């Protein structure tokens, strides 16, 4: 009766709720910098050729 | 010893939320009571904003909107937050109203007397609010109120001319709707206080009708997690009409400034009057027509007197249910008919709709119950 | 206003900044009237200042036609025809009408992303919770 | 009052008793009315075995509601089944309520 | 006074439940609850649906009659 | 006074759900305003800033 | 005993070849219930601390 | 009497690693109970919003 | 159904109680034009003016 | 059957105002309570004003 891949870290971290209490704070990375795979990267596929940063070279250093 | 059982502070807050009765089957429905409560607060909290850079006069007024969009910063959100979120909050209060009226919630009888008291009160608080950004919309609106203000046969005529600031059309209107509307706000937050200090001696009613005080739970967890989930989806349908179609509730006529400049191509206010609209217009008196006006919202607190069952809800009265949902398919013709100009279909339809909203809650309700009674054989 | 229902015989042109959010067709509305215009039908007898567009209210502007195939010429080279004048000048009045266009619809996006994460996770709190409710059963022995 | 209408009368009263639902949720007819104070005066004077019948069966029903189930259909109320056992306590305290009411104005 | 010890009578009534934390959150979710929403579904389709029919049926005439009270002239423009 | 007529449906680029505007055609439509017009209409809420 | 909170109450330590019950049992009146074992859960939590 | 009363059977609502009812759930409880945990941990962090 | 107004013994309900409202209908007439400022009874006496 | 010692809202009047017990020998020291609830009403109800025209 093997287990799955669910114990996670909840020996290790997680079984004395110090981590829930502040979950705001410590457990809150991974969510801003790591996102720049999301909305920005999809917003400018959408919109390629339509942009100010896409229409700029031909404007400076002239 | 147990400190939150104990402090003087601490019990008040532990007896209202914490270790609170409430019955085990209670739906979705009873969701919007919460919601109501997040919504008048977010009403507050965008209104502190607003009224900061604002002044109110028939000059600037209609430039002191436009600046918020364009040059104050973060405006756009602010302000197109302020005018949706008045659309959510009445239709968190539409359904609230009518499922107290389908499960019989009216039988707590100081809670629906209080209520009334609020529905009164946010209404005529959006009407000055609507009044102060001066486009085509808010001065034909207004100006038609007024009509039938003036009508009152003793007291009417210096009763319009001491609330528009002195005479008519002028700088000092918007300083009495907009003192109407900074501090009403405030008067419904002391009114819902003691509207949940009257429901607290009964506790809540349920879907079946049936008293359930052998089958309690505690308000934590099982409902504090509950109304968490349910706000989290009325903020993703907010935030929705405001980022991607902040105009989509709202009229173009109303971006065309205010000025008696020329007659407006229509007259129509926000979507939850137009049922109120479409009722004094099919009336060609302005005294019948402010009569019915008052008697469409105040006819809820005779629903205590006209119950007639030996059931409390509607669950078990199939007859009954067929009557409750031809008065929303009622006032989802009247809140059409509102839109549309006064011409031949629009008046026979408007004025014959007027008509069964009154008769479904006075006639015919009182005699279906005593019908399904006799067939219970009770 | 004086002087200025004088020059167009007894009408005011209009400010256009906010003219494609004041009317029931946003800057579709003000396209279809620039290049809509026809000549006066049978029976319509127009007076002095009146030429006959259909997309009017009225049918009866004091509006000359204000562009044709080059009235101007562009700056990086582009065929200035009547209609190239119209599209440009309706992607114009709604920029300005609404400043906030790109920056309403980028932060739409961040925010489906995640109420896309913490929506399913509320739900799955709230259902390991009520749970102990729905597993329950009752007997009754008297 | 009709004797013509007995049996046509009495297939729209079993209509109605299958069209209403707390036969599905296991109830009778005197669980499902609304508690006013003469009622409140009647469930008081029940006797022991009668009363404790009645809070079981609506504390099931209020439990399938949570769930939004209801019972077998082997397991439903029948309708000539269906025990009026509020009926005689509720027409008795009624009658005192009308009584000291006379004695009020004469 | 309305407490959790002091609410009402009850006996000879037995509950058993089990931990969060011994079952799964998520049982059987398109086997039992499809087959229940439909048959909610079928149980109120016939109380609420037929008043709002009645509502399509006036607007479809509202709006037709409407047009052609106003300038929608085929035969009736004579001298 | 007796009918009206309405604009059709112009599939605009800034049209969709994700959609910008183009900032090609924004240059394009401004001197059309400048060059073209303001012989007759204000905009007084627009900057050159 | 300050508060006459209870009768009695025990604790045991039930074993069995391979596993066992470890906890406690106590008798009380109606309105007592909740601060009992509110009291005796916060002295399993002082003795893990 | 009281021996006749016995837990009615919940076998189809127990997770999938607690079906056999003779093994003696020693490592198959720290490995189980955290299948809706990070889900409560996670949820947290998307709070950070 | 109110039929509590309606008793041959609470008819002396009304004659102990509008003896005290001889006046008390046009209290309105003598005391809110105290501070109305129209001359509603400021004509019916040469007591004020 | 006294109704300012059921009502729901009269009874939190009563146990306040009304029925509280005080000691008989206060002073006038004992009146700047009070004192203080009527000058902060009274702003407010004045402020109202200045805020308006501003
Ligand atoms: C009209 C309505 C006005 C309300 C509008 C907002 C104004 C806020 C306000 O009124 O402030 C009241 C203010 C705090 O109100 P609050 O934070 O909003 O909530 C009330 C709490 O019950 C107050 O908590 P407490 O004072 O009863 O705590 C007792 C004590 C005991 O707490 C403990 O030691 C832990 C015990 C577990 C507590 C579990 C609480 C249940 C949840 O706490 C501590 O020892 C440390 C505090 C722990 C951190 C505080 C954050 C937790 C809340 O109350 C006080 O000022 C207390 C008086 C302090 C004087 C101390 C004199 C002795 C020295
Ligand atoms: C069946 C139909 C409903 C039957 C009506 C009776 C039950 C409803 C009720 O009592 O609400 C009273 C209240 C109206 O009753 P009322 O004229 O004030 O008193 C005469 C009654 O006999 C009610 O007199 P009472 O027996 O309730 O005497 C105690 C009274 C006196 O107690 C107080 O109100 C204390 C005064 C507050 C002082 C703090 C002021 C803060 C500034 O307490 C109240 O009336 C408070 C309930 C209303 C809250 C308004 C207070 C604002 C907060 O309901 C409303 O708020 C509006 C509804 C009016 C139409 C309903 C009756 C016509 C049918
Ligand atoms: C809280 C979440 C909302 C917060 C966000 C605020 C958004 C406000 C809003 O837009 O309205 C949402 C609100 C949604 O209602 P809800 O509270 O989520 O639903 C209540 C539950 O159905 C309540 O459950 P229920 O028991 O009342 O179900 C109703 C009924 C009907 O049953 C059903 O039809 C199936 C219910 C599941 C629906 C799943 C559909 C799957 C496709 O079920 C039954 O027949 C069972 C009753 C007992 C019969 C015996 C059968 C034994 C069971 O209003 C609407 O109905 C939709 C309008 C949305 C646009 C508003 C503008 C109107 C134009
Ligand atoms: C006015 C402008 C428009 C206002 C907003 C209108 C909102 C549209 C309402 C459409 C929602 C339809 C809900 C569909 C769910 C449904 O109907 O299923 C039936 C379902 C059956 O469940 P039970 O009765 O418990 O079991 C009985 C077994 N025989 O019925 C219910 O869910 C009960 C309905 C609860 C009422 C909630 C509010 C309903 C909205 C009606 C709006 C009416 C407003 C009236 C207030 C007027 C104030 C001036
Ligand atoms: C021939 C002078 C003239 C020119 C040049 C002109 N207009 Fe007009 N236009 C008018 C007049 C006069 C009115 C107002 C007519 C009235 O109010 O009856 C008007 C009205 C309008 C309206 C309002 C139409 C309506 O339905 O109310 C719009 C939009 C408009 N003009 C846009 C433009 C644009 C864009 C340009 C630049 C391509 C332009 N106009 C150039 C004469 C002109
Ligand atoms: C600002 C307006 C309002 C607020 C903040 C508010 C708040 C609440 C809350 C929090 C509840 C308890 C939870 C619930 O059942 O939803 C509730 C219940 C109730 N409300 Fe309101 N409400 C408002 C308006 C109204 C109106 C307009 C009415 C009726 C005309 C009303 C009548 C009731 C009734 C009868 C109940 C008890 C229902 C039951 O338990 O079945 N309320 N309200
Ligand atoms: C129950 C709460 C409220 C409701 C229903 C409400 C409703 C409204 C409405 C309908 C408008 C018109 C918006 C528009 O037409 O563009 C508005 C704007 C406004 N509100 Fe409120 N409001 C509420 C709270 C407040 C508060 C708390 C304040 C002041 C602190 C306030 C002050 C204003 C002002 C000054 C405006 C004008 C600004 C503008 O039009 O954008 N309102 N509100
Ligand atoms: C807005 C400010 C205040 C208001 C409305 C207020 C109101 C009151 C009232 C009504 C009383 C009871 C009657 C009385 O004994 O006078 C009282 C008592 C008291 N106040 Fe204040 N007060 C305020 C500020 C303060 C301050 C600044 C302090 C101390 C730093 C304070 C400390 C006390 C104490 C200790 C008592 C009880 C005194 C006794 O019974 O001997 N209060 N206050
Ligand atoms: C605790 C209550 C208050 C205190 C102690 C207080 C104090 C003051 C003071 C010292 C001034 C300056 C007057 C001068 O120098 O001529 C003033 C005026 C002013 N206050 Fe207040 N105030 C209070 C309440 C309020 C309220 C409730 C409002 C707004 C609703 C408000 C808003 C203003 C404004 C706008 C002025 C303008 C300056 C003037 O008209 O003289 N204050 N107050
Ligand atoms: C958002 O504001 C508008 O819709 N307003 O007012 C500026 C408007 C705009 C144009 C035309 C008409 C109106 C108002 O139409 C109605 C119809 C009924 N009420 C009403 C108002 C208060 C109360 Cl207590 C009860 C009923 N108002």
């Amino acid at each position: 009766a093997a287990p799955t891949l669910t114990a996670r870290l909840y020996s290790l971290l997680f079984r004395r709720t110090s981590t829930f209490a502040l979950t705001i704070a410590v457990g809150a990375l991974f969510f801003e910098r790591a996102f720049d795979q999301g909305a920005d990267a999809i917003y400018e596929h959408i919109n390629q050729g339509k942009l100010w940063k896409h229409i700029k070279h031909k404007y400076e250093n002239k | 010893t147990n400190i939150r059982k104990s402090h003087p502070l601490m019990k008040i807050i532990n007896n209202a939320f914490i270790d609170l009765p409430a019955p085990s089957n209670i739906s979705s429905w009873w969701n919007f009571g919460s919601l109501l409560g997040i919504c008048l607060i977010l009403q507050i909290l965008t209104g502190l904003f607003l009224a900061m850079h604002y002044t109110s006069d028939t000059t600037t007024a209609f430039s002191s909107v436009t600046h918020i969009c364009r040059d104050v910063n973060y405006g756009w959100v602010i302000r197109y937050l302020h005018a949706n979120g008045a659309s959510m909050f009445f239709i968190c209060l539409f359904i609230h109203v009518g499922r107290g009226l389908y499960y019989g919630s009216y039988m707590f009888l100081e809670t629906w007397n209080i209520g009334v008291v609020l529905l009164f009160t946010v209404m005529a608080t959006a009407f000055m609010g609507y009044v102060l950004p001066w486009g085509q919309m808010s001065f034909w609106g207004a100006t038609v109120i007024t009509n039938l203000l003036s009508a009152i046969p003793y007291i009417g005529t210096d009763l319009v001319e001491w609330i528009w600031g002195g005479f008519s059309v002028d700088k000092a209107t918007l300083t009495r709707f907009f003192a109407f509307h900074f501090i009403l706000p405030f008067i419904i937050t002391a009114l819902a206080a003691v509207h949940l200090l009257f429901l607290h001696e009964t506790g809540s009613n349920n879907p079946t009708g049936i008293s359930s005080d052998m089958d309690k739970i505690p308000f934590h967890p099982y409902y504090t997690i509950k109304d968490i989930l349910g706000a989290l989806f009325m903020m993703l349908i907010l935030l929705i009409l405001v980022l991607f179609s902040p105009d989509l509730l709202g009229d173009p006529d109303n971006y065309t400034p205010a000025n008696p400049l020329n007659t407006p191509p229509h007259i129509k206010p926000e979507w939850y009057f137009l049922f109120a609209y479409a009722i004094l217009r099919s009336i060609p008196n302005k005294l019948g027509g402010v009569l019915a006006l008052v008697a469409s919202i105040l006819i809820l607190i005779l629903m205590p007197m006209l119950h007639t069952s030996k059931q409390r809800s509607m669950m078990f009265r199939p007859l009954s249910q067929c009557l409750f949902w031809m008065l929303v398919a009622d006032l989802i013709t009247l809140t059409w008919i509102g839109g549309q100009p006064v011409e031949h279909p629009f008046i026979i339809i408007g004025q014959l709709a007027s008509i069964l909203y009154f008769l479904i809650i006075l006639v015919l309700m009182p005699i279906t119950s005593i019908i399904e009674n006799n067939l219970l054989k009770w | 206003p004086e002087a200025a229902r004088a020059a167009n015989n007894g009408a005011l042109p209009p400010d256009l900044s906010y003219i494609v959010r004041a009317r029931h067709g946003g800057e579709d509305y003000v396209f279809s009237l620039l290049t809509g215009y026809c000549e006066p039908p049978t029976g319509v007898s127009l007076r002095e200042g009146l030429y006959f567009n259909p997309y009017f209210p009225g049918q009866a502007i004091a509006m000359a036609p204000p562009i044709y195939n080059e009235v101007l010429e562009f700056d990086d080279g582009t065929p200035a025809t009547m209609s190239q004048v119209a599209k440009d000048v309706c992607t114009f009045l709604r920029w300005a009408s609404e400043p906030e266009h790109d920056h309403r619809k980028r932060m739409g996006l961040k925010m489906l992303m995640m109420m896309g994460l913490l929506l399913p996770l509320v739900y799955a709190m709230k259902r390991h919770k009520w749970s102990v409710l729905k597993s329950r059963k009752l007997a009754y022995r008297p | 009052a009709v004797a013509a209408s007995s049996k046509w009368l009495e297939g729209i009263r079993k209509w109605y008793y299958n069209a209403a639902g707390f036969n599905k949720l296991g109830l009778m007819r005197d669980d499902t009315i609304y508690e006013d104070d003469d009622v409140k005066e009647a469930i008081r004077r029940l006797p022991e075995n009668l009363y404790n019948d009645r809070v079981f069966r609506i504390k099931r029903a209020l439990d399938l509601t949570m769930r939004q189930q209801i019972l077998p259909k082997e397991q439903w109320t029948k309708y000539e089944e269906d025990k009026f056992y509020l009926e005689p306590y509720l027409k008795e305290v009624i009658r005192e309520r009308k009584e000291r009411e006379e004695w009020a104005k004469k | 006074g309305r407490e959790f010890g002091h609410l009402t009578r009850m006996r000879h009534v037995i509950t058993y439940s089990l931990s969060p934390f011994e079952q799964r959150a998520f049982p059987h979710y398109f086997t039992k609850g499809i087959p229940n929403v439909l048959r909610r579904t079928r149980a109120c389709i016939l109380r609420v649906a037929p008043p709002f029919v009645v509502f399509y049926l006036v607007y479809t005439w509202g709006t037709q009659e409407f047009e052609k009270s106003k300038r929608k002239n085929p035969a009736a423009y004579e001298n | 006074t007796d009918l009206e007529l309405h604009a059709p449906s112009y599939p605009w680029s800034h049209r969709g759900l994700l959609s910008s505007l183009d900032h090609t055609s924004i240059r394009r439509g401004f001197q059309v305003y400048k060059q073209v017009c303001s012989s007759c209409h204000s905009m007084d809420y627009v900057a050159y800033r | 005993a300050t508060r006459k909170l209870c009768q009695s109450f025990q604790t045991f330590n039930i074993c069995y070849a391979e596993t066992g019950l470890l906890g406690a049992h106590f008798v009380c009146d109606n309105m007592s219930i909740d601060d009992m074992m509110f009291f005796l859960q916060g002295q399993w939590m002082r003795l893990c601390t | 009497s009281h021996t006749d009363i016995r837990v009615p059977d919940f076998s189809d609502y127990r997770r999938a690693e607690v079906l056999d009812s003779t093994k003696s759930s020693k490592e198959s409880s720290d490995a189980r109970k955290g299948f809706s945990y990070l889900i409560t941990a996670t949820t947290t962090v998307g709070v950070a919003y | 159904m109110l039929s509590r107004f309606l008793g041959p013994r609470y008819r002396e309900l009304a004659r102990n109680w509008i003896p005290t409202a001889s006046m008390w209908g046009a209290v309105g007439a003598v005391g809110l034009v105290w501070a109305t400022d129209w001359r509603l009874i400021l004509d019916w006496v040469p007591y004020i003016n």
